[PDB]
């Protein structure tokens, strides 16, 4: 049922191998980049909110110091 | 009151007349740049002339598009035009018609000079003048959403080009196809019919989508 | 009913909550003055009442109908003067005032420009005029309008005391026949506290 | 009903939150099935030889390159009539995914055209139309970035998405007519040998699922950008730990 | 303190990275326009490609030139940069070098792609990359006076082009002659030598004529 | 001698003579205030005094030499804060302050930004800050500078009363040793009349 | 001395006032003699026939369309070092005259090249260099106009006059090399048979006098434009009557 | 001493008669435009000063009315 009889011949796609594997790599990379920039952005937003809220807690600590 | 806005915009344009020539001087700069690069060969220039003429027309109108709305934001006139007792589609239509009468008519009268610089015959000048007449209003109506969107930006000079030029691609293809057919001495009636169809479609639809963008940019 | 009614206007300019839950109705012939503290945000309030800026929550109402529907009748009854005067510097003062309705004939022209304090400066270009005298063209638009609603973002900016007195006299005269002048001013103003009403956008 | 509650920002955030994992693993399974049944366990075109497998990496990347834009139109339309800010946010969510799909379509089209034309870029109608589509995506993204206020940026993006969708059939048929004259073209994109068909359809549906997953992820990213201060994010991050 | 200005300008440019790509997208749209106008014929496109490349490069750099000085006018930074204890020639030099690292290096990395769309070979890409490297700094130094004067203007989008482009005509002639001598394979060392000579001359003379000009524009 | 001396300054902005024949010499350690009556034209005097604007006739002197020659020593002893704060909105506040000299180490950083009232807002981007807090970065540059001469076009624009008190205390501390602070402000300021000097550009 | 008194604007006004009429009638006499001894009372070229008369209407119109620009540099240089404002008004005085002389040079060159080349505009080195010169004149005029303040506009115009003058040898020799590379030219501008030469020199000097007259009169126009409020204009206009 | 023997032949310079008179007219017109523009500009500036100073006299009259 595989058209390519040899598994080594699968990696050399009938002479037209460089173009196929070139576009395969150049398709896999941008989608991986988009998934990475979608995960890392979410983590960076959440951690930036964490820094903002630690600083907001230090604002409340300063308000407690001014009240005391 | 739709005509009062148009006449006033013509008056403000004609007060300091000098500035309306700067689009056609930029147009002549862009006409000048290509034969310096290519060469003085008259057959190659005779073939390449539609590309030069229409890329120059797109860029000259595009750089002229700043005067369409960037003045009235700082002066506060744009707001007062938005609360005139008139639907803002009509106000936008008046401004684009005045802008064509101040930026497209200079190119249409400059048309003999550029027709003599490159080398087209009297039929070539006729087709290029007709196609400019049917195309530079379309430059106005496709540029109006881009200017309405990018009038709030301080740095909106490259972005306006990026938004407008893919919209003007179909007019580019039909205009250069019309004058490629004209250089071989063919009847160009159908190409001008498609040009008028795009003119009517964009003139109908562009005020209604420029008014919304102009409401967004001011607030 | 009063015509201009503001219902639960909420505005966040650059994710800063400027005001919340603010709702005020104005009956005919009342002279509301915005008395807020921050420099920007009362100008934003005046833009929300004029229809320049859509309220992010709530609605402005004119004679019982929302502003997104009744534009062609609302804009027939309003005069808006922002911090920018709204006039063209390139044209002369008389043509700039003639752009706005009527002017022209002497029944509505050449005394309207005089009662703003611009007598003798009618035909000079606007760009060769002082900034207060540039604002006095838009201020001169008051004497010729039929708009029941006037909304003013800093009208008395670079205006001499006689000018402010004449503007307040014409403005109270407008207040007499059912006209509302919603305005924001920095200076303490010389009108009795019984006539006025203050809408404060607190916090 | 709950459709009105779908515009509430925290509720939409957890809807996207539980929709990302299941749809993502379904996308991975379907797209894996598609490529692995198309790249082997399948024939190859008789004339073009074994260079026809590229028709997977192009055609879900081509059609959905329009599809996302068309879906963007829908979101932009919801932006202008009902004034829903989350549809204008979905426009900005879907614009980079459409741009990346368009870039993939262009690159795979050039890689497919090298073994036939001999040059990486013969100015064919399909690649030119995708290039203009990519320019439209760049215009939408750069409008969304240029503006300072995110809400007004999304509204501006909605305006130009509707402009581009209004003028896009004109561009496509003008480019098609541009190679009606000026030489012609061969049958390449959708001239398919049977029994080499279900892998392409499976990859199309898998790319649809991947686009929906990436949309559902960047929607959460932009929601977290806009409401960076409101207390539902506070309760979410104090829930984190 | 010449380097702190340069590093700060790089930080401001890189903090919102997106804008940097807008010159190269305008460049790519201008490359897209002429295949659509002329035609998909590869011999004619291979002949005309130097002209397309340099018209696109001049216009992309020219619209990119607004970010060189227009941001610092409204922020008030430009006054303080004149009031650092440093001669303002060095400040202008730092800004133009930073602008080349923000506007010219995108073109130099985009160079393989635009070499692929126009059919040029590996030698053609080598000569066009070297020629862009020796030309876009010259584009920056010739554009700096035009931006320096047209920063105070509200309408400085067409006027800037009218000032800059006749200055950059010699760069056009020598660059496109270099690529014409590259297409029909010849050693192109002399043309690159002239390009470097103009680069050195304009780098020497442009800060000293941009500093005083920027003093005129603001007072 | 006094270091800063202005000799017959005449200014004509748009063919309007703002002032003519003004000539004042400033000895070390004085806190002259430019009174003025018009809104613009005293800012023009400050820009003429800093060397931004060339006098149309007459000349400004720093330590006996004209300003067109002694730029590299004049700009090393001056701090100018205009109506625009002069900082980049894109950068953070600490990096914007670090662009200006010293800063950096804690001997010249993180209390200079604190005494202006921006404690706890050091690492926020400037474009997500209020306009008064945007001006307080340039105002925070006062505590770290080594410049004898300070020139201030509206330093106290939208800063609270405690901030103005801290600014005036630092300014008087600067005035104690050799140094001139020239400023323009609307607000009546709370320092005794004996210390100050008023230089008014009369009309 | 009186050279320092050549800086007071009213004094320059009456000096230009008494140098307009005499220089204007001298210009009319010299240029009339030049054209009457050139377009008749004169031979013709053997190859080009009776189309050589155009070498009058072109060559004073060409040389002085550079010479004015060169003189412009002098004024601009006086504008930059000694801060002489009236030299910066002289730049704006000479900019339209130089632009019109350049336009005349272009038009006469095209009308000359039609009976030989067969078309109105072959991209010759001479006409292309003149076209670039016209573009520089348009740049200087547009700077002088687009500004509001006249003094700062003159200073700006002086800056681009000096920039254009520094870049002017480079442009001219690069265009001359551009015609060297592609295709040569004939002997057109200054390949003159004897006894047709003195009418050309007389017309050159007459065009110099006409340019000086037009300069010395638009200088009065610009001086009246700026000093529209100072009392010397009041005394002059009450003297009028 | 005229090269053209006939005065009617003078107006037709040896077949090349259109180009010479074309450039003659297209040189005469822009010089006339320059001279007319400059003279009219001088007259217009002088008349503008006249109108401005008559209006200044009307300002003086208004000041005298306020004083009286």
């Amino acid at each position: 049922t595989p058209a390519f009889a040899s598994w080594n011949e699968f990696f050399a796609m009938g002479g037209y191998a460089f173009f196929v594997w070139l576009a395969v790599v150049m398709t896999v990379i941008p989608l991986v980049v988009l998934v990475v920039h979608s995960v890392m952005q979410h983590r960076a937003i959440l951690r930036g909110v964490a820094q903002q809220r630690a600083r907001e807690a230090r604002l409340r600590a300063a308000q407690q110091q001014e009240a005391a | 009151m739709f005509w009062r806005i148009f006449r006033l915009e013509l008056r403000v344009a004609f007060r300091h007349s000098a500035e309306i020539a700067n689009p056609l001087w930029f147009f002549l700069i862009v006409i000048t740049l290509f034969p310096l690069s290519i060469g003085p060969e008259p057959q190659l220039l005779a073939r390449i002339a539609p590309g030069i003429i229409w890329v120059a027309a797109l860029l000259s109108s595009l750089l002229a598009l700043e005067r369409l709305f960037r003045d009235d934001l700082q002066d506060g006139s744009l707001e007062q035009l938005m609360l005139l007792p008139l639907p803002l589609p009509a106000v936008v239509l008046a401004k684009v018609m005045a802008h064509w009468m101040v930026t497209g008519l200079p190119l249409l009268i400059l048309s003999p000079l550029v027709a003599m610089l490159l080398g087209m015959d009297v039929y070539g000048w006729q087709v290029m003048a007709l196609t400019l007449l049917l195309g530079t209003p379309t430059l106005g109506f496709l540029g109006a959403p881009g200017v309405a969107l990018t009038v709030g930006l301080k740095r909106g000079g490259v972005l306006l080009s990026i938004l407008v030029l893919p919209l003007t691609i179909p007019l580019l293809i039909f205009a250069t196809a019309a004058m490629d057919a004209a250089s071989m001495h063919l009847p160009v009636d159908g190409y001008l019919a498609i040009l008028g169809a795009l003119l009517a479609g964009t003139a109908t639809l562009s005020p209604f989508a420029t008014a919304a963008a102009l409401r967004i940019s001011i607030q | 009913m009063g015509m201009l009614e503001a219902r639960e206007l909420l505005c966040e300019r650059d994710e800063r909550t400027l005001f919340s839950g603010l709702s005020f109705t104005l009956n005919a012939g009342e002279w509301v003055q915005i008395t807020g503290s921050n420099g920007a945000g009362k100008t934003t309030l005046l833009r929300l009442l004029t229809g320049l800026s859509r309220p992010d929550a709530g609605e402005v109402l004119w004679q019982g109908q929302p502003l997104h529907q009744v534009r062609d009748s609302y804009h027939q009854n309003l005069l808006w003067i922002g911090h920018q005067p709204g006039i063209k510097t390139r044209l002369t003062a008389l043509e700039n005032l003639h752009f706005y309705h009527r002017d022209g004939d002497t029944a509505q022209c050449l005394e309207a420009l005089a009662q703003a304090g611009l007598a003798g400066f009618e035909d000079i270009p606007v760009n060769q005029l002082s900034a207060g005298q540039q604002r006095r063209v838009a201020l001169a638009r008051l004497w010729l309008t039929r708009a029941t609603l006037w909304i003013l973002d800093e009208p008395f900016t670079a205006i001499d005391v006689n000018g402010v007195d004449r503007l307040t006299q014409r403005m109270a005269q407008h207040t007499e026949q059912g006209g509302i002048v919603i305005l924001t001013t920095h200076q303490p103003l010389n009108v009795a506290e019984s006539k006025i009403r203050r809408i404060s956008l607190t916090q | 009903k709950t459709l009105h509650q779908l515009a509430i920002p925290p509720r939409l955030y957890q809807i996207c939150g539980w929709f990302i994992p299941w749809l993502a693993i379904a996308s991975v399974v379907v797209l894996t099935v598609g490529w692995i049944w198309g790249f082997g366990f399948a024939p190859a075109d008789y004339q073009q030889g074994n260079s026809y497998r590229i028709i997977y990496l192009h055609v879900p990347a081509a059609i959905w390159s329009m599809g996302i834009y068309a879906s963007m139109a829908v979101a932009a339309f919801i932006g202008l009539v009902w004034q829903m800010k989350m549809a204008n946010l979905a426009v900005a969510a879907m614009a980079p995914i459409g741009a990346v799909f368009t870039f993939i379509a262009l690159v795979t089209g050039s890689a497919w055209g090298k073994p036939m034309w001999g040059t990486w870029w013969v100015w064919d109608a399909r690649l030119t139309s995708e290039l203009v589509l990519l320019f439209l995506y760049v215009g939408v993204i750069a409008l969304w970035h240029a503006f300072d206020d995110r809400r007004l940026a999304g509204r501006a993006a909605g305006i130009l998405v509707l402009i581009g969708v209004v003028n896009l059939p004109i561009i496509h048929y003008s480019v098609e007519w541009w190679n009606t004259l000026h030489q012609g073209s061969t049958r390449m994109q959708q001239s398919i040998d049977p029994a080499m068909r279900s892998p392409l359809r499976w990859s199309i549906f898998g790319f649809l699922l991947l686009s929906a997953t990436l949309t559902l992820m960047r929607m959460r990213n932009l929601i977290l950008l806009m409401e960076k201060r409101r207390p539902w994010v506070s309760e979410l991050i104090l829930k984190r730990g």
